[PDB]
């Protein structure tokens, strides 16, 4: 549904304007969750091959955690860039066309009528 | 102690006991034995506890709330001030329930205190109770289990509209 936005620079995972955003920290909770997913994948790999789960393949578990945290960081960067594009386009089209978005006069409660239905 | 105006009590009138028989009443000796055996040690214990209290005194205060514009001076779907109005309305609801509790306690105390003359000596208490429950029913009744300040405002507007058609149909 953004078929006309990325067409000027196709096949770009992370464009240049994505560097204008604040990058996510290394202590992001989603990033730590993806690292936990990598640790769980290492545990499952140790369990399905009939190995000691918490001892064997420590380098394997570290590689799993590292690869998962790397791909999670890059995917989080792409997600943040996409949502920045989304709300930037929202605000831009709202600003460009204020005839279809009139300013509603928010009336107070002193004169508006709310129907009351008693409970008994 | 309590404030005398919020919980009034008429002054007591205890008769003098006039003896007419030669048999001594044992209740006077029972009260004297009770005061000799029970009143003095309990009073001494309470005096010691009061001394221990007066050694170390500290204060606690009653919380107060200032006035915010109510639900009728709030824009619709504007949360940051109408939330305060709803908050104050719920606090007023709790205080008003306590006021009704005070009036009920006054009525029951009047009835028990006057005893067999409750039909004549507690007209004021029953009149004030009837007034306060009529106003309470006109304010908070039939709101429902999910009551809010908007519902009470709508009920008040409906009541004033009924009053307006009442004076229009009477003129």
């Amino acid at each position: 549904m953004m078929t006309g936005r990325q067409a000027r620079a196709p096949l770009q995972f992370l464009p240049d304007e994505a560097r204008s955003l604040p990058p996510p920290k290394l202590t992001d909770p989603r990033l730590a969750y993806i690292g936990f997913l990598g640790y769980c994948s290492g545990l499952i790999d140790n369990a399905i091959r009939r190995r000691p789960v918490l001892s064997a393949g420590l380098h394997r578990q570290f590689l799993y955690i590292t690869s998962f945290v790397f791909v999670g960081y890059y995917l989080l960067k792409r997600q943040d860039y996409m949502y920045a594009v989304r709300d930037h386009d929202m605000f831009s089209y709202i600003k460009s066309h204020p005839e279809d978005f009139p300013e509603k006069d928010k009336k107070t409660y002193r004169e508006v009528f709310e129907e009351f239905h008693p409970v008994r | 102690s309590w404030d005398k105006d919020v919980y009034p009590e008429p002054p007591r009138r205890t008769p003098a006991p006039s003896p007419q028989t030669s048999l001594p009443n044992p209740i006077t000796y029972l009260t004297k034995a009770f005061d000799l055996l029970v009143d003095r040690p309990v009073t001494l214990v309470r005096e010691f506890i009061e001394r221990q209290h007066a050694k170390n005194k500290y204060y606690y205060y009653h919380r107060e709330f200032r006035r915010v514009p109510d639900i009728t001076e709030c824009h619709e779907k504007d949360v940051l001030c109408m939330f305060e109005a709803e908050m104050q309305w719920k606090r007023d609801y709790k205080v008003d329930q306590e006021i009704v509790n005070i009036i009920q306690e006054r009525l029951k105390a009047c009835q028990q205190r006057e005893g067999e003359s409750h039909r004549q000596n507690c007209a004021k208490e029953l009149q004030q109770f009837t007034q306060v429950v009529k106003a309470y029913q006109d304010r908070y009744h039939d709101l429902g289990a999910h009551y809010s300040a908007r519902k009470c405002l709508a009920k008040q507007k409906q009541r004033m509209l009924a009053e307006r058609k009442a004076t229009k149909e009477a003129a």
